[PDB]
């Protein structure tokens, strides 16, 4: 495609497509400076797969979730969302509730295993 | 000889055209409970595994050797005959910890 | 993938015993099983029995099970997956009837159901 | 609900609900023990995500499997366990067995996805 | 089995079964050297993680895609490779091919959860 960050002034349909390129490339005064370094990057990265894993999305590129839209959030369409707007630019309207939307999608997989559990008790 | 495992005695063919052999004997070799195998044998010289396993090839046989096992019987074909195929085919039954029970034997001409 | 060169032409008299060598190299010998067979002049091919190099197990059919000697080295090993060993072969009672030419065969696979095979043959070794 | 570690002393059925609470928060002198607990803390938690890797659990917080309970490490029922026992009763219990259900659980996932290899040659 | 790469000179047909052994044994000049060691092992085993991951296969001990056998890879039947060949002797034969085929999967498993969302949209 486009390589590293290709499609950062791109709409948010274009670059959603192949996001292999953005998961592939995420993981004495010079040797600490170093070791320092690759220390953080391990953790960054865990960090957002263990919020992958309590959201059911462990292992998921593009994955859909029961949270419906809160049209407080954005109350715009989809269509002048992902023909339009940049990555970048989505996600600084949607600054805010972020914070929000994560503690929507753990209440959402707790709630879902635990559904799950009585189902496979008969 | 005293072979058990009868063949299709001889038979001849063409240029171009296919061959089948015959390979069965009693309840005792054959065969719904054996596999079979497909030995091309030059006169008294160095043989060649050409099918093992009823219908499987060995490395780099010829995609014109077929086989085929029914419940009485396994037929070796050679399709598509060429020059170089003038030679004696023996047979042999066997499983995974037991030998090979040749067969009788059987000539193919090519002359055309 | 390799040669199994045999001995010689020996030419002995009924009632004595002969010894066929069999020098492998190219493959592994102690991954394949070592199988004898015979063509004589009065039957056609005639499977005697295979040796295991590894297990050290040996079969041989019950036409031949109180004549043959049958016998493997040790491999010298070449590289990881290149040796040299050999196998023998003895008859006890020796006659006309036994005369033929003999080969020894390396085995087809190494796991499954035609794992002892004879596919990798020798050259031959014409008896008396 | 109750926070970190909130239902420590309550039964095993209130405590096994909201189980994500225990989940996030579990990932020169100064510098060097800083940086020394910042690898362990790595360590520890791959592990166990190592282990609920090679058990089907990757991802899973409530993870169901096929290993039935033998009565030799508990002869207890359900209802005198959930609704009773505390999560740190019951693990002292166990705590003989738990190194023998660790393997139990390994191979119930080498004879699933074994099982799940031949399914899918058809 | 056999223990810690018990079965490195066995076929791949009784190597490729009980893999969760040599999956477990995975994960100041003493200080700064036994430190060094230890944060360069958990990055080769992400590496391992995350490819598992943009592949599908997360979680997998055994992991079927949908890329078929290019017979330029390799032209041997299954049978002289598996009851044959060891995995040592096999990913020799492969090793100009490996990095072709990283990128087969990775593309294979982004358009698959495309083909899932649109398969959800409705
Ligand atoms: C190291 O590498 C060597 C060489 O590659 C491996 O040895 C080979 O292993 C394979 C599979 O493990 C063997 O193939 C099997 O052969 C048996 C035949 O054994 C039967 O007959 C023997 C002679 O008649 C007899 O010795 C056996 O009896 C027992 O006693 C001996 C004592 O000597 C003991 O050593 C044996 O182990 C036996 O327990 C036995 O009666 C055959 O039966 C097998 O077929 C079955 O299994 C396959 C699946 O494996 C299945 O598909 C079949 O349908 C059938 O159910 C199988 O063909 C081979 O013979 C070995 N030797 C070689 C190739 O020379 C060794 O395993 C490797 N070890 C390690 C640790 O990697
Ligand atoms: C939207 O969010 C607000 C709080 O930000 C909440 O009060 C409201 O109930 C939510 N409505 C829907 C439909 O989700
Ligand atoms: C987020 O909150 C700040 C509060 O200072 C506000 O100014 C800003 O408009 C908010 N973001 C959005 C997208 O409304
Ligand atoms: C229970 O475990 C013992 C060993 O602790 C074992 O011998 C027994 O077979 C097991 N029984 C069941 C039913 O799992
Ligand atoms: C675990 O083993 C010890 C051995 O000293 C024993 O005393 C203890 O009772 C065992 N645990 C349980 C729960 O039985
Ligand atoms: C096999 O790979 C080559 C390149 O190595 C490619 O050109 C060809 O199209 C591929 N064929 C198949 C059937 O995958
Ligand atoms: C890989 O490429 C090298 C190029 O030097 C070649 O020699 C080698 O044969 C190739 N590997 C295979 C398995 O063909």
């Amino acid at each position: 495609i486009l390589g590293f960050l290709g499609a950062a002034g791109s709409t948010m349909g274009a670059a959603s497509m192949a996001l292999t390129v953005q998961a592939r490339l995420l993981l004495t005064v010079w040797g600490i400076k170093q070791l320092q370094a690759r220390v953080l990057a391990v953790e960054r990265y865990l960090r957002d797969q263990q919020l992958l894993g309590i959201w059911g999305c462990s292992g998921k590129i593009i994955c859909c979730t029961n949270v419906p839209w809160n049209d407080s959030w954005s109350n715009k369409t989809i269509n002048e969302i992902w023909d339009n707007m940049t990555w970048m630019q989505w996600e600084k309207e949607i600054d805010n509730y972020t914070q929000h939307i994560y503690t929507l999608l753990e209440v959402s997989q707790i709630q879902q295993e635990k559904n799950e559990q009585e189902l496979l008790e008969l | 000889s005293q072979s058990v495992l009868t063949q299709s005695a001889s038979v001849s063919g063409s240029l171009g055209q296919s061959v089948t052999i015959s390979c069965t004997g009693p309840n005792s070799v054959c065969c719904s409970h054996k596999s079979i195998s497909w030995y091309q044998w030059p006169p008294g010289r160095a043989p060649t595994l050409i099918i093992y396993e009823d219908n499987e090839r060995a490395p780099g046989i010829s995609p014109r050797f077929s086989g085929y096992k029914s419940y009485w019987s396994a037929y070796l074909t050679i399709s598509d005959l060429r020059p170089e195929d003038e030679t004696t085919y023996y047979c042999c039954s066997y499983t995974h910890n037991s030998g090979c029970v040749f067969g009788t034997g059987t000539k193919v001409s090519v002359l055309g | 993938q390799g040669q199994l060169v045999q001995s010689g032409a020996t030419t002995t008299k009924p009632g004595s015993s002969v010894k066929i060598s069999c020098k492998t190299s190219g493959y592994r010998f102690n991954f394949y099983h070592i199988n004898w067979i015979r063509q004589t002049a009065g039957r056609g091919p005639e499977w005697m029995g295979w040796i295991s190099p590894y297990s050290g197990d040996k079969n041989l059919a019950p036409a031949f099970q109180d004549r043959v000697i049958m016998t493997t080295d040790t491999e010298v090993p070449v590289t990881s997956f290149t040796s040299t060993g050999a196998a023998y072969m003895e008859i006890r009672n020796l006659t006309s009837d036994d005369t033929g030419t003999y080969f020894c065969a390396k085995g087809l696979l190494r796991d499954g159901s035609s794992t002892w095979l004879p596919y990798l043959w020798g050259q031959g070794t014409l008896l008396t």
